[PDB]
């Protein structure tokens, strides 16, 4: 498998921007795999 | 997630 | 071949690509996600960058040399998500991040749903510097989804 990388941009914040998405409180679990889980 |  | 900025990261056999991931280049190091390219060398141009680094329950990987992103969330502002979704141009989305509460401590975290090849985008502080990677998180009751801030440790 051939896995390569191409540029996609700079990294630069973009001014006047709308802010989204809810901030959401949540417990959570990380195990050995890296795998985050819900405790529940 | 189309978790990662 | 290892300038600065944000890169996809594709995969390709005998046919088309697929985009898996993305990264951030800063200071000579390619940083991304551990399941984007399983700790496996990458090509950029007609040379190959060496994984140096990894930590799999951090889900993190750097090319080249140690990791260089050391810029954490304040625990407060609004970030960025500069995401670069398969196919589409890297956009920044605004956002107040919620919280992975964990018995360790708490993480930032962003609730913001793209494709799986958007694994790795960068999200920034308001001085455009890179606070984590996008796409480690966890599926929430109606399907939507949150990221950790994922950020590893320059040491």
């Amino acid at each position: 498998v051939d896995m390569y990388i191409e540029r996609a941009g700079d990294i630069t914040w973009e001014k006047d921007a709308e802010v989204t998405g809810n901030s959401p409180r949540l417990d959570v679990a990380l195990d050995e795999s890296g795998d985050f889980s819900l405790v529940e | 997630k189309g978790x990662k | 071949e290892t300038t600065d900025g944000v890169y996809r990261v594709m995969t390709r056999r005998l046919l088309g690509s697929t985009q898996v991931g993305v990264g951030v280049m800063q200071e000579g190091v390619f940083h991304t996600m551990w399941h984007v390219t399983k700790g496996a060398a990458l090509r950029s141009g007609e040379g190959r960058l060496d994984p140096y680094w990894g930590d799999v329950k951090q889900d993190l990987v750097s090319y080249c040399g140690p990791w260089k992103l050391d810029a954490a969330w304040d625990g407060l502002s609004e970030v960025q998500l500069l995401a670069v979704p398969p196919g589409e141009r890297a956009k920044n989305i605004q956002t107040l991040p919620g919280i992975f509460k964990t018995k360790d401590g708490d993480i930032g975290a962003v609730a913001l749903d793209y494709p799986a090849g958007t694994s790795g985008s960068p999200i920034l502080d308001k001085c455009g510097r890179v606070i984590g990677l996008y796409g480690n998180g966890v599926v929430i009751k109606n399907g939507s989804y949150v990221s950790a801030i994922t950020q590893g440790k320059r040491e």
